[PDB]
């Protein structure tokens, strides 16, 4: 098998690692290994998404700089198949924008990580 | 009616909205009324207003349709009741000693302790020809948020039961098109409503954050 | 007839009038005197900080932009006269609305709003101003905060202004 | 049928306001349906109002209709007020300061409206001259405040401080200039050619749509109404002036621009009358259980509360000290009642609902922005006429969205 | 562009500088304005001040023409998607300055109608604090921007810089850990 | 249970017979100022705040030491003056000796004091002398500070570690204006 390579952006290095720690190196036994690649910015995380090669991308909507759901707009507006989105939205009332974004699944903060590992699996399934 | 109408029961000194910080000062139970029903002799021209209404309405019909009268600093306020509302608003628009032409809008506001009536529109209403101004209040249950709509009175009153309703849920039963006008209309919930919740968020700082004002203590 | 020729009569005549725009930011303009710039927490004459940490700022302020926490005037470190001193004092200027609201808060006059209105920054994070953006510089013949109180003074005398260097 | 496009006048547009979306069906390039669609500027200040204290919930209100700060504060404060039953208790040196900087804030709100609206309708320098009127307008809005816009100067009760010692000498100076200097901004506009075709007979409303619509301001006194909540229903002591409601009877943008162009001088004319009329006193009720504590003064470490404020406070006074520290942290406890209060905003009638629970926040605030009303006039004075003339249409209906959404 | 094709030598950085020099001059901004936000930028652009000193006049009506994005006030959740729509109609290179608190944070408006900060649905460059920010405060972090824009790489610069920039950020702490102080 | 009608104010209400006038207006909404009053506490009338004017009865009386009789009228600050008067000086003589340090005090914002000083004190001092003083904060425990000055000595504390909690370890102490509540030694 491949192993699944996600994109988790965020500025928050601890939201990255709750993203990590939420997923392991595998969902589940019968999914394939992950292996996850960190971006702090969006110019790294839109010119890792144009490069390609990604099974899902995580997002942070809190991501300081630039939010992920206007990098997740702009990812399925600029790259043509485009992995799946998951978004993390900061509140509730956020659910409309992430609604928006286009992103295949949004996650509240604080992170579930069984919410988060769930929507992941639904996502590559 | 006839009684007071309470909005909510405050319990404790300092308007502490739970137990309180300092004990032994919780067991205070305030309710908290609006003004109540005026006695008769109005002040102004409210009498002249609430006469003629009251010649021009059948003494049967006006009591079916004015549930209360009330004068609270210098102003007159009408609990028409819920039903009737468009019947007077004709009466009021069209009557030439009320020549009530100008209504101002509709505002909503939301008592969610006051049982049965937790959702009161406010009609604003002014009459240049006498220079006079009015409201009226009507009444709906949470579970029944349903109010004759006076767009055919007062054309004004569109977008004013939009945004009401936007903002309140208020159904404005008959309003040509009923559709949210600020907020969007996947929108879920409606946001004046008390028990929506504030939807803010923390504010970042070094080290710390600061919940939104809704989340945090506060007296009332 | 000319009249409604006005118009050019205008733009020309003030062709030849001197430009009024202020030569920011060579020569910045003059701002009024009682405008709302950045706070600024302000020291006593001998240096000892005014802020007590009441959070009274913090408590009126209608965007939550301050954020205050108290702490003793420890006998071994004394920042400011009596019990509470404010040790960390952020005021987070993306919230801040410049309503003034802080300033008519504070009790002790620790803090104030100058002037001073260039500012701004490519980070969210540079624009949560600390105790340490916001003290005021330590003027002639004053002390590092640090320090025990002028001698035979107390709080009172303080408030009252009875202090010097 | 079929031959008529559909198009978004949209948000970012330069006659849209950024947030206003006028979608208009054209039949070629005349307007057959008018569609407007609101809400691109909603921030719920009604209900975030709810979680702040009364002499808070002023930094709120100033910011819908941010063209008309002084309205939106005076209306506030005057709803406050008559809840607490305390504007009979108004110092008249406070009322006498709300008339003048609400006139002021009229003549820099006109500006404002006749500087966009030429702007759009292609008078470049209209803008610009306007702008430098408004430029001495606001250097007095920040001398007397600290504040360019958003002012929270007008408070329950009175004033947020007395007026600086110059501020008199500048409104002196403004009442001097701004006729003159208004002048230059009327002979670009008011006799050209090209303006009065840009502008007559467009955007036509007679008396009665303006009475369907509830519409009000120089909207309605376009059609020869001259109703002013100034002299009807007069409040802050507008009986004691002596002002001409401007009116006019064309029914269209022209008529509704000359109505602007009048009331600055009406304006100017009112606040010549409060400088006459002011006089040194108290800006706060004398109520210390409502009062305003701060007291706020100059010095060499910038503004802040006056160092005999905080000798009181700190030093001697036990009973002042606890009325500045709750009234600046809960503030004042507003009887529970219900209360609509309106005041002549530059736009029309501008209207507060507000009631108060009994405690220290209002419980409900809804402002009737006469923006909010005067927008369903877009479909009347834009259907039928070309784009070009829908663009006048509502340049003369000279909507503030701040206002419009809240 | 070809200009990001070129050579890394010395031709490279006089086409970076010189790129730069004529970019932060004629920086168009766009002819959008949210709330009273908008009104300053009016004002700056008004006779008092000179907006155009910077060759900054031409306020793009069209995203096309528009190189700066002064959002210039309060950002709503219906209006977010608009605002993201004329950020992507720009064409590149493109440059946001939230001007005010509202549109960098959401300001006092911390509440469901608010998005909280631009930056939720566009790269922000220059945050600018102020409520509104005077017309100063606007030019001085239009010239904030300048700065930044002078010194903007291309090509292989530009792709190290991201790079560069990218292992800086991974590493800072979040402002939630520095609690410098806080008891 | 017996049950006694009464009149507070204008209003008439009937309560359980051994009412406390101060739970009887609490009952009906009528917020009359106390400071020693605790209803779990039993009442010892100290501070002198809760004074209302009963029909038939010379002085002022103490609320929460009266109990509810029947055909009492009652009238509170709300419609007596010469029980607001009581009430105002009695607050007065309260804020005198107090320090201030609203700011720099835990119970700020969340003091009944304060707040019962706002709806029911003068708006401003008439007191120019010297004010009482005591070395603060004082460690009565490892856990609780005591700051005597800011003491209205309502002997609720004390109350409660006697009769509430078995532990008297805290007591009333000294004299006059001079006393104190303490802990007597290093115990
Ligand atoms: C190929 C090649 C390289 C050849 C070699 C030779 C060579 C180099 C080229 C040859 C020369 C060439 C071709 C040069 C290129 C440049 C060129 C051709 C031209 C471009 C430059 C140009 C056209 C200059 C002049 C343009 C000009 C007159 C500009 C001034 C425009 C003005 C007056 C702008 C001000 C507008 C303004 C006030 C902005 C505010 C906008 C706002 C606030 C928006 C939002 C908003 C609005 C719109 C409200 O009105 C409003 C009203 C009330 C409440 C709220 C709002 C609100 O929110
Ligand atoms: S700045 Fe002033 S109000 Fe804020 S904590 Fe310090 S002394 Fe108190
Ligand atoms: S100016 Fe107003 S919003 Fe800004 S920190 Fe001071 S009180 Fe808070
Ligand atoms: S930051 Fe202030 S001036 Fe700018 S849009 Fe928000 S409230 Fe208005
Ligand atoms: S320490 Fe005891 S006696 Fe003194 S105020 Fe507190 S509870 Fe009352
Ligand atoms: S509470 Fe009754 S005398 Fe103190």
């Amino acid at each position: 098998s491949a192993p699944l390579r996600i994109l988790v952006y965020s500025d928050n290095p601890r939201t990255r690692e709750q993203v990590r720690l939420a997923l392991g190196k595998r969902i589940h036994p019968e999914l394939p290994e992950i292996e996850y690649v960190d971006v702090a910015t969006a110019p790294m995380a839109i010119s890792q998404m144009d490069a390609g090669g990604f099974d899902l991308a995580i997002l942070d909507g809190e991501a300081t700089p630039a939010g992920g759901m206007g990098v997740a707009k702009q990812v399925k507006d600029e790259i043509d198949d485009c992995p799946p989105i998951l978004v993390l939205t900061g509140r509730a009332d956020d659910a409309w924008l992430a609604k928006w974004s286009r992103a295949e699944a949004a996650v509240p903060h604080p992170i579930d990580p069984i919410r988060l590992s769930d929507a992941v699996v639904s996502l590559l399934r | 009616g006839d009684e007071p109408e309470i909005i909510a029961v405050r319990r404790g000194m300092f308007g502490n909205r739970d137990t309180g910080d300092t004990s032994g000062y919780g067991r205070l139970v305030r309710p908290v009324a609006l003004p109540g029903s005026t006695p008769r002799p109005y002040g102004g021209y409210f009498d002249a207003v609430m006469d003629r209404l009251a010649e021009v309405l059948g003494e049967e019909r006006y009591a079916m349709s004015i549930e209360r009268v009330v004068v609270y600093r210098d102003q007159l306020t009408i609990e028409v009741s819920r039903v009737q509302l468009p019947a007077v608003a004709s009466v009021l628009r069209d009557d030439p000693d009320l020549r009530f032409e100008l209504c101002l809008g509709v505002s909503g506001v939301h008592y969610p302790e006051d049982t049965g009536r937790e959702l009161h529109a406010v009609y604003p209403l002014m009459s240049i020809t006498h220079n006079r101004r009015i409201q009226l209040e009507v009444a709906a249950p949470d579970a029944d948020p349903h109010i004759p709509s006076l767009y055919a009175v007062y054309p004004t009153t569109d977008w004013h039961e939009r945004e009401t309703y936007d903002f309140f849920g208020i159904i404005f039963d008959g309003h040509p098109s009923l559709t949210r006008i600020e907020m969007p209309d996947d929108w879920e919930g409606h946001p004046q409503r008390k028990d929506y919740p504030l939807g803010g968020i923390p504010v970042e700082y070094h080290g710390a954050q600061i919940p939104p004002p809704d989340q945090r203590r506060s007296y009332s | 007839f000319l009249d409604a020729l006005a118009g050019f009569a205008v733009t020309l005549g003030s062709m030849f009038k001197k430009p009024i725009t202020e030569g920011y930011p060579e020569k910045p303009g003059p701002v009024a005197p009682r405008y709302h710039g950045r706070h600024q927490l302000n020291r006593y004459p001998d240096g000892l900080e005014k802020c007590i940490g009441c959070e009274l700022c913090a408590w009126a302020c209608p965007a939550d932009a301050i954020y205050v926490e108290g702490a003793d005037n420890t006998a071994d470190e004394r920042y400011s006269p009596g019990e509470r001193y404010g040790r960390v004092y952020q005021i987070n200027y993306l919230r801040c609305i410049g309503c003034g609201l802080c300033i008519e808060a504070c009790p002790t006059r620790a803090l104030t709003m100058t002037t001073e209105y260039e500012m701004a920054d490519d980070n969210r994070a540079d624009l949560i101003w600390g105790k340490d953006k916001l003290l005021a510089p330590l003027q002639e013949g004053m002390q590092a905060p640090p320090h025990d109180m002028a001698p035979g003074k107390t709080d009172d005398d303080y408030y009252l202004g009875n202090v010097t260097p | 049928a079929g031959e008529r496009i559909v198009v978004n006048m949209g948000p970012q547009h330069p006659s849209t306001h950024g947030v206003l979306r006028l979608i208009l069906e054209i039949e070629g390039e005349i307007i057959t349906e008018a569609r407007c669609g609101i809400g691109y500027l909603h921030t719920g200040i009604e209900k975030n109002l709810e979680y702040r204290n009364w002499t808070q919930g002023v930094t709120f209100v100033t910011r819908m209709d941010y063209l008309s700060p002084f309205f939106n504060e005076t209306a506030y404060c005057l709803g406050v007020e008559k809840l607490l039953g305390i504007t009979d208790d108004i110092p008249e040196r406070a009322s006498v300061i709300r008339v003048m900087l609400m006139e002021l804030n009229r003549i820099s709100s006109h500006l404002v409206a006749l500087a966009t609206g030429g702007m759009e309708l292609g008078a470049m320098s209209a803008m610009f001259y306007g702008f430098r009127e408004r430029e001495e307008i606001l250097r007095v809005f920040e001398s007397i405040t600290g504040l360019r816009m958003n002012h929270a100067y007008i408070r329950p009760g009175g004033l947020a401080a007395d007026l600086p010692d110059d501020a008199i000498t500048q409104v002196r100076r403004l009442v001097e200039i701004l006729p003159k200097r208004l002048k230059d901004l009327e002979d670009l506009l008011n006799e050209n050619y090209i303006w009065k075709a840009r502008t007559v007979g467009v955007g036509y409303l007679d008396l009665t749509g303006c009475m369907a619509l509830g519409i009000t301001g120089p909207i309605l006194r376009s059609t020869g109404l001259p109703h002013d909540l100034r002299k009807a229903q007069p409040y802050c002591g507008y009986e004691n002036y002596e002002f001409d409601v401007i009116t006019d009877d064309r029914c269209d943008s022209y008529g509704r621009y000359i109505i602007r162009v009048k009331e600055m001088h009406e304006s100017v004319k009112i606040v010549e009358q409060c400088l006459a009329r002011l006089k040194p006193g108290p800006v706060m009720i004398s109520d210390k259980k409502l009062a305003w504590p701060a007291d706020l003064k100059l010095g060499p470490d910038g503004l802040g509360n006056s160092p005999e404020h905080i000798a009181k406070i700190m030093g001697r006074s036990m009973e002042g000290l606890i009325h500045h520290f709750k009234l600046v942290t809960e503030g004042i406890r507003v009887p529970p009642g219900q209360v609509y209060v309106a005041v002549e905003s530059p736009r029309g009638e501008l209207g507060v609902h507000m009631v108060s629970d009994g405690g220290t926040r209002p419980y409900r605030v809804h402002y009737r922005d006469p923006s909010f009303t005067n927008l369903q006039a877009v479909a009347a004075t834009c259907e039928g006429g070309m784009v070009a003339d829908a663009i006048a249409a509502v340049a003369s209906i000279d909507p503030v969205m701040g206002g419009v959404d809240r | 562009g070809l200009e990001e094709r070129l050579p890394g030598g010395i031709l490279l950085s006089t086409v970076e500088t010189v790129a730069g020099y004529v970019r932060k001059g004629s920086l168009w901004p766009a002819t959008f304005g949210l709330a009273c936000c908008a009104i300053e930028m009016m004002s700056t652009a008004g006779p008092r001040f000179d907006i155009a000193r910077f060759g900054m006049e031409r306020f793009s009506a069209t995203p096309r023409q528009a190189d700066l994005m002064i959002v210039a006030g309060r950002v709503s959740q219906k209006m977010a998607p608009v605002l993201r729509q004329i950020y992507d109609q720009m064409v590149e290179p493109k440059w946001v300055l939230a001007m005010g608190v509202c549109a960098s944070s959401g300001g006092m408006f911390n509440n469901y109608a608010v998005v909280q900060g631009v930056d939720h649905v566009v790269p922000v460059d220059i945050y600018l604090p102020g409520c509104p920010p005077r017309p100063e405060m606007l030019l001085h972090a239009i010239l904030k921007l300048h700065d930044k824009i002078q010194q903007m790489p291309l090509g292989v610069n530009r792709e190290e810089a991201i790079r560069e920039a990218e292992q800086a950020a991974l590493a800072v702490p979040p402002t939630i850990e520095l609690k410098g102080l806080l008891r | 249970v017996e049950m006694v009608s009464l009149t507070i104010d204008d209003h008439e209400i009937s309560v359980p017979k051994g009412t406390l006038l101060i739970r009887a207006a609490e009952l009906m909404g009528i917020q009359i100022p106390r400071f020693c009053d605790h209803p779990l506490l039993d009442p010892v009338g100290a501070c002198r705040q809760c004074l209302v004017e009963v029909e038939g009865q010379r002085k002022p009386m103490a609320s929460c030491t009266t109990t509810v009789m029947p055909d009492m009228v009652v009238r509170t600050q709300f419609t007596s003056e010469a029980a607001d008067k009581a009430q105002r000086g009695v607050m007065e003589l309260l804020l005198i000796n107090h320090p201030l340090d609203c700011p720099i005090c835990d119970k700020g914002g969340e003091c009944p004091l304060q707040n019962q000083a706002m709806s029911n004190g003068r708006p401003e001092t008439r007191f120019e002398d010297v004010k009482r003083t005591f070395p603060k904060p004082i460690s009565i425990s490892s856990q609780v500070l005591l700051d005597r000055e800011r003491c209205v000595l309502c002997a609720r504390c004390t109350r409660f570690s006697s009769q509430i909690a078995g532990d008297p370890f805290i007591d009333l102490m000294e004299r006059g204006a001079l006393q104190q509540v303490g802990i007597g030694q290093d115990k």
